[PDB]
């Protein structure tokens, strides 16, 4: 009866929200088209670690062949929406 | 009695006299007003049956089988319409001069107050049978059926012709309501005792043991429509009907010779009931459970209390319209994807959505749902079987056990689940092939509502 | 869901998999959240630990033996998210996903209410019609003749194409 | 919408006192700045069963004294 | 749909073999029919008797619900297996060990009513005193055969 | 493991056609054409009050008209007080000789 | 952990997906190159424009045959499936009937006598 | 069981032994005004005189239904006699079941 | 009739207020976000026990009474009362991860 | 009315937690009112008179 419909920027304004909460990277020069393995200095477990916020940020459990994809938090926005049949 | 097949032999002409466009109507139309003809009686007021001609004559246990014999010649003149659309004028009409002669000699059966014209009637409805399943089957197999639904039925048949001269021998008319009088028993002699096979199987080849029922898959399977209806509404009664009749000259001897038959019914009760779940095709699936059902029957008349043929007019009865309404529901299907299995469509009821209601109510009919007549007819055979032993509880509780599975799973996997996306030949319904299921259950609804018709000669 | 799991590359992500099982199979135990963000650490020192071997033998026989340990020390009723496999949501609105195809049997007084939805799509039926054998023309002159095959995946080469097979993934019914 | 990411610090949550043990091992715990935000803010995490059990028994005992007192 | 499209009848000449495999669709070391023991079971792949609920509940499936594909064999026993029926998933505890913890528990929860029926928990006390007799009439009587003699 | 470039215009073009499909929205300017006391002090008129009528004109004319249909318990008598058939009245009870509480 | 045919082993345990071999990787990869020349005639003929119909779906139609018109054409008679073919038909069809007839008789005898004095019945 | 040899298997009354003049338990509620009250078979005791009390209460002053407790508290009171006159009949048959040893001398 | 017909009542107030969620693993604070469900809850709850009028005793008190008062059996007897006290256990569960242990479920708080 | 808040706790519309205060309110009343009342869930008032001590007066 709730949970109002989110667009693409409650998305946005929200997942990099959450990466800089991360305290090991990101400090606050990130952005939307950044990389983690090769511009921001993280390993692939520490990619695993951020998939999970995201995770539980909406409760639709990633699959385990997504997250080995989805490097570049647009990509994170860009597989959300996708799914979730945004931009009505 | 002949005011209701006379006109029935007046719809043959009607169709080769009707212009192509206008003759499915009429015969559509004048066959339900048979049925009004076919019902007058009904008025037995008294006790006294009703004995019109010397050939003819009525009765509490024909009645019902005369009237539903009448009733299903409208249904499935209609079931046939959109089968066969496509083929020449005269097949569109043959198919429907045969399926009226199926009306006539059946009814003539039922009527009988002899064996022999109940004899030759018992297979003469055989003519328009095998011809049905052979020239309008959709399946390379239709032969192979016909030559069981042949061969099955006559090698119990030809020892039946052998008993019925013999007691005309001994005595001199073989009627009913002479040797029901006339009825001297019998010395439990080997010479007196194959008679039992003699005059009990070819009814019990119809009502299929747990042996010789393999005509009726075959039968099923290839039968377009409309040779699954007659020849599991009524057609598989037909033998039951017999064995009411001629298991009353026969009566001190049946006590201890039909402990393999009250068994071979009980135990393959459970097994073609436990086939039935396991099964893929959609139409071999209705028949195992028409076997299930009718083993009651063969496991009612072999213990001869009164409630045990009340149970089984109930139970035929009742199962001829579930029955021949299941085929509707599966051949409502096969019209669209062109098969038979039961996986192929298994989540409708987003697309069919009226339809699964029609599902439903019938698998709750296949199954017993008590305010109704199929439990009715599966619990005064239980109570007989009770009474006879006390220790078959054990085998007629496991198929109840049984039986609201498999008539549930094909709710499950086929008006439950994921669509099957993969089709776009799902027209949703035709208004033609969705009054059908009315013409099954409104009369079970209402026939659930007065019983005291459809009870036999005991009640 | 949306890309398709080949035969796997490489001993990676059966790492980066047990990695994302078994830490979500301490979240319930540690029904907590506190408690659960210190024995996370602990296991993340696990493989932090032991990060990069070389020996490649005992590399896996780190990583075989985990599961001869977590098997039995697992939880049975983890938590699952809602819409995902087995817990509850997951096929709860595919009653109401049908499936688009069916929407060309109405007629009017059915369809002729509102008009606007079937002005777009009868063009959409147009381009799907006005680019099939251009897209089976791309498949097939795709440089997949040989051997390997997942799915290919192919793209729409940079023109006025239109691309592979999109009218499953377009066109799915909408999830709720 | 959203408010800011500054605001959601561990002093006083019981993660400060969790972040001592991992500092004795020496492993920082990158997150814990995410999952926090229900320590500090409104949340000022004091729940104690025998506030639930007899929830409502100010109110209810003061109502009671009335009708203890209105037999004359 | 042609004849030599459908099964058979258990693979000899082992060119048959690599004919059935191609034919169902499958690699030829993976090919192995039943072990023509008899029954029915023609050419007929094994297929080891995986359920429909270990299959990916991910990977988008054409037979959605059925867990398979347009092709690739389909188990004999698909009428169990499917994803309604039975389950033969993993278990986080083993078998042999599930089917102790269950009738061990029962059996001995079993054994622990005997002990209680033969010292069952009564109360120090005598049996009910009724008003007459045992009220002997409306307990079910006649007043014209005998009445009889017990008194408090 | 990161979306190589031809496994991403696949993964957008498909986009532009969805979130294009996915906007043809019902169109909120216009669609489907379609050509207290008095809403409870008519309710119990419609269910409460008419087909009492129909049911104690059944009840009242068809089951108190046969035989067993309707058959109840005693009501219940208890010593000392009369009876509206007879005037029986019948006795009260005895001693009580005494208690404690 | 002790596997079952039932409870069957996981993926992780069961020394497959282990082996990146030459000869145990390649059947993966044409095991797989089979399921995607086959995903592909599915996707190529699921939604093609002018497919009216249904998807045939033979592998269904091979399983179908093969369980119920390809199983008398591969009957060898055999023991372990005679003896194994009439325990089956005839072992609880004479069981029950010596569970039948001796109650028959129990209740009957007990006729004879009165010692079945018949409770307040009319089913017969 | 810290041995118990035989106290109580559950009878009462095997003996009526004792003491000459024994008086006789006493009815108080004539039988015919008493079942036609519909009283029920399990629950008629010798203390049915003051349930009937507790529900010529209950029937007549139906409403403000809280009306009947100082009469259950007549009826509950006598009913935890009976449950004593008995317990006494437990006692009463250990020590004799111990007297009836006791003289075993 | 008035516990369960209550405690599901009262607790798909909450599985459809916050997401589809129904564990209580995943929701924790539901006294002070919902002050209303949270006082309902426990007016089932205690009542489910042995709370000495709400319900759980006019029925319960009867029972525990009348089992440990009559020629029954014994082992029935403890493992009743053992579960006579798990009737609370399983009650204070819910009333301590749904309705305290500071919450844990997504943030939108719809 | 429609108020979400992504964090920070919410308000409270004081018909929730004025009734949820009242039906939990409601309780102690009428348990306090039963228990100052209605005390017999110890023991009743009948005094379970002490298995056997009474030295064989009224015994046989
Ligand atoms: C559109 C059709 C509308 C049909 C009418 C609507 C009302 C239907 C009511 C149906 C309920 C009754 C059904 C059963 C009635 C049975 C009556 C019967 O047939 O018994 C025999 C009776 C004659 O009695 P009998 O003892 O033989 O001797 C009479 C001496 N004169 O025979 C009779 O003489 C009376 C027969 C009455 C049968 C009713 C069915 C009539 C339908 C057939 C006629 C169709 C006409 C078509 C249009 C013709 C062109 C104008
Ligand atoms: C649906 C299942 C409900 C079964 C109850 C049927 C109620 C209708 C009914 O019984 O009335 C029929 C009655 C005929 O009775 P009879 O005395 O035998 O007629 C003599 C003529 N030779 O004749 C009449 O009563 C005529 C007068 C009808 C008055 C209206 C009847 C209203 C009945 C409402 C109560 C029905 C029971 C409700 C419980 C439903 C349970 C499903």
């Amino acid at each position: 009866s709730d949970a109002p419909p989110l667009t693409l920027d409650g998305i946005k304004d929200r997942v990099l929200y959450v990466l800089k909460l991360y305290d090991k990277i990101d400090p606050e020069k990130l952005s939307v088209n950044s990389h983690f393995m090769k511009d921001l200095g993280l390993d692939s477990l520490d990619q695993v670690e951020i998939i999970m916020a995201m995770e539980d940020e909406f409760g639709f459990e990633i699959p385990d062949i997504d997250a080995e994809k989805l490097m570049c938090p647009q990509e994170i926005v860009d597989y959300i929406a996708d799914k979730k049949d945004v931009y009505e | 009695m002949l005011k209701i097949i006379l006109p029935s032999l007046m719809l043959l002409p009607l169709t080769w006299l009707s212009s192509p466009k206008k003759t499915w109507t009429n015969v559509t139309s004048y066959s339900f007003l048979i049925s009004l003809t076919s019902l007058t009686l009904l008025w037995q007021t008294d006790e006294n049956y009703k004995n019109f001609s010397n050939m003819f004559s009525s009765d509490p246990l024909s009645t019902p089988l005369i009237i539903l014999t009448a009733w299903l010649l409208p249904l499935m003149l209609m079931a046939s319409q959109n089968h066969l659309k496509k083929d020449n004028n005269v097949l569109q009409k043959l198919y429907i001069s045969m399926l009226i002669s199926l009306q006539i000699l059946l009814i003539m059966t039922f009527s009988a107050t002899e064996l022999i014209m109940f004899y030759i009637l018992f297979e003469a409805t055989l003519i328009p049978t095998l011809i049905i399943i052979t020239r309008w089957g959709n399946q390379t197999e239709r032969l192979n059926a016909g030559i069981y639904f042949l061969f099955y039925t006559l090698i119990g048949s030809i020892p039946l012709l052998i008993a019925l001269i013999l007691i005309q021998n001994h005595v001199g008319t073989l009627n009913l309501m002479i040797l029901s009088f006339t009825t001297h028993t019998l010395d439990a002699s080997w010479s007196n005792n194959l008679l039992w096979l003699a005059c009990m199987m070819a009814f019990l080849i119809k009502m299929p043991l747990y042996g010789v029922h393999l005509w009726l898959p075959k039968a099923h399977v290839e039968a377009p429509i409309a040779g699954s209806m007659i020849l599991a509404a009524i057609l598989l009664k037909l033998g039951s009907y017999g064995m009411i009749r001629i298991s009353i000259i026969l009566d001190p001897l049946t006590k201890y010779m039909a402990y393999p038959f009250i068994l071979l019914s009980l135990w393959g009760m459970i097994m073609t009931s436990s086939i039935c779940l396991r099964q893929t095709d959609l139409k071999s699936l209705i028949a195992y459970s028409s076997v299930s059902h009718m083993a009651l029957v063969i496991a009612s008349i072999m213990i001869q209390t009164p409630w045990s043929f009340m149970g089984a007019t109930m139970l035929m009865i009742a199962h001829g319209l579930t029955s021949s309404l299941l085929f509707c529901l599966a051949n409502s299907n096969y019209e669209r994807i062109h098969s038979r299995t039961m996986i192929m469509a298994r989540g409708l009821q987003m697309v069919f959505p009226l339809m699964a209601t029609w599902w439903l109510m019938a698998s709750l009919a296949n199954l017993a749902l008590p305010p109704s007549i199929n439990l009715m007819g599966e619990l005064f055979i239980t109570m007989s079987l009770f009474s006879w032993s006390n220790f078959t509880i054990i085998l007629m509780g496991i198929n109840i056990i049984i039986t609201g599975m498999y008539s549930m799973y094909m709710i499950i996997t086929t008006q439950r689940g994921k669509l099957t996306n993969h089709m776009i030949n799902l027209q949703p319904s035709h208004t033609r092939e969705l009054t059908l299921m009315a013409l099954h259950m409104i009369p079970l609804i209402l026939l659930t509502t007065s019983p005291k018709l459809i009870t036999g000669l005991t009640m | 869901a949306f890309c398709a799991p080949p035969a796997y590359l490489t001993h990676q992500q059966k790492v980066l998999r047990l990695y994302k099982r078994a830490l979500r199979h301490l979240e319930s135990w540690c029904i907590h959240r506190d408690k659960y963000r210190y024995f996370a650490c602990l296991m993340r020192a696990r493989f932090e630990e032991h990060k990069n071997e070389k020996d490649m033998m005992r590399a896996t026989q780190l990583l075989r033996e985990a599961e001869e340990e977590f098997w039995q020390n697992q939880h049975p009723q983890p938590y699952i998210f809602p819409d995902s496999p087995g817990g509850t949501s997951f096929e709860r609105y595919e009653c109401y996903k049908v499936p688009e195809w069916c929407l060309d049997y109405w007629h009017p007084s059915e369809k002729a209410m509102y008009p606007d939805y079937f002005s777009k799509r009868e063009q959409w039926k147009k381009l799907r019609m006005e680019s099939w054998d251009r897209e089976v023309k791309q498949l097939q002159e795709e440089t997949s003749p040989d051997g390997i095959m997942t799915e290919a995946l192919p793209p729409a080469r940079r023109e006025g194409d239109l691309p592979p097979l999109w009218w499953h993934i377009v066109t799915r019914p909408r999830e709720r | 919408e959203l408010p800011d990411y500054r605001q959601w610090k561990i002093e006083g949550t019981p993660l400060e006192t969790v972040q001592k043990k991992l500092a004795a091992r020496g492993l920082r715990d990158p997150w814990a700045r995410n999952e926090a935000w229900r320590y500090m803010g409104g949340f000022a995490g004091n729940i104690t069963f025998p506030s639930v059990i007899l929830k409502g028994f100010k109110w209810g005992f003061a109502a009671f004294v009335v009708a203890l007192g209105a037999e004359y | 749909m042609t004849k030599d499209m459908l099964p058979g009848s258990y693979p000899r000449t082992p060119e048959e073999r690599a004919a059935a495999a191609k034919k169902y669709n499958m690699r030829v070391e993976d090919y192995e029919p039943y072990p023509d023991d008899g029954m029915g079971y023609g050419d007929y792949p094994m297929l080891p008797n995986r359920s429909q609920h270990e299959r990916d509940p991910w990977y988008q499936w054409d037979h959605s619900e059925l867990r398979m594909n347009w092709g690739e064999p389909i188990h004999w026993d698909l009428d169990m297996y499917i994803r309604n029926r039975v389950d033969t998933s993993p278990t986080p505890v083993s078998w042999d060990v599930m089917c102790k913890h269950l009738f061990g528990f029962v059996a001995f929860m079993v054994f622990m009513f005997w002990v209680g029926h033969v010292f069952p928990s009564y109360q120090p006390v005598g049996p009910k005193q009724y008003p007459y007799n045992n009220l002997y009439l409306e307990r079910g009587g006649d007043p014209t055969k005998e009445p009889e003699p017990v008194v408090h | 493991s990161g979306y190589t470039p031809d496994e991403k215009l696949r993964l957008q073009q498909l986009r532009e056609l969805r979130r294009r499909w996915l906007k043809d929205q019902e169109l909120s300017p216009r669609e489907p054409v379609l050509p207290k006391a008095y809403r409870s002090s008519l309710f119990a008129v419609s269910h409460v009050l008419i087909p009492m009528w129909f049911v104690h004109y059944y009840v009242k004319y068809h089951m108190a008209t046969k035989p067993y249909t309707i058959v109840s318990s005693k009501p219940r008598i208890f010593p000392g007080d009369t009876i509206l058939e007879t005037g029986e009245v019948i006795p009260p009870m005895r001693d009580f000789p005494d208690q404690h509480h | 952990y002790k596997p079952a045919p039932l409870a069957t082993l996981p993926s992780t345990l069961d020394p497959a997906e282990y082996d990146v071999s030459p000869e145990t990787r390649r059947a993966q990869v044409e095991r797989l190159s089979i399921r995607a020349r086959l995903k592909r005639e599915y996707l190529l003929q699921y939604n093609d424009p002018k497919r009216v119909s249904h998807i045939e779906d033979p592998a269904l139609i091979r399983w179908t045959y093969a369980r119920s018109a390809n199983i008398y054409p591969n009957f060898r008679p055999t023991p372990k499936n005679s003896l194994l073919g009439a325990v089956a038909g005839f072992g609880p069809l004479i069981f029950w009937y010596y569970v039948f007839k001796t109650d028959r008789d129990r209740k009957e005898r007990l006729i004879q006598e009165g010692k079945l004095d018949r409770k307040f019945n009319i089913s017969y | 069981a810290s041995v118990e040899p035989d106290p109580e298997k559950i009878p009462s009354f095997p003996p009526d032994l004792g003491f000459p003049e024994r008086k006789e338990r006493v009815m108080v509620a004539t039988q015919q005004e008493m079942m036609d009250a519909q009283l029920t078979l399990q629950q008629r005791d010798y203390c049915a005189h003051y349930l009937i009390r507790l529900l010529k209460c209950k029937r007549d002053s139906f409403p403000n239904f809280l009306a009947c407790k100082h009469e259950q508290h007549d009826w509950d009171y006598c009913e935890h006699l009976d449950y004593v006159k008995r317990m006494k009949e437990f006692e009463r048959e250990r020590r004799l079941l111990q007297r009836k040893k006791r003289r075993a001398l | 009739a008035f516990f369960k017909a209550m405690l599901f009542m009262c607790s798909g107030s909450i599985i459809h207020s916050l997401a589809d969620e129904q564990d209580i693993r995943k929701m924790g604070n539901i006294t002070k976000i919902m002050p209303f469900t949270s006082s309902c809850l426990v007016i089932g709850s205690l009542a489910l026990t042995g709370m000495p009028f709400l319900t759980g005793f006019y029925s319960k008190d009867l029972i525990i009474e009348a089992i440990n008062t009559c020629n029954t059996n014994a082992w029935a007897l403890l493992i009743t009362l053992i579960a006579t006290s798990m009737t609370a256990m399983y009650s204070m569960r819910i009333i301590y991860f749904v309705t305290m242990t500071k919450p844990r479920f997504p943030p939108l708080i719809s | 009315h429609i108020q979400p808040r992504y964090r920070e706790f919410p308000q409270l519309t004081r018909s929730q937690v004025i009734q949820g205060e009242f039906l939990s309110s409601l309780m102690w009343f009428w348990i306090l009112w039963r228990f100052w009342h209605d005390s017999d869930a110890v023991l009743g008032h009948f005094s379970y008179p002490d298995p056997s001590q009474w030295t064989d007066e009224e015994l046989g």
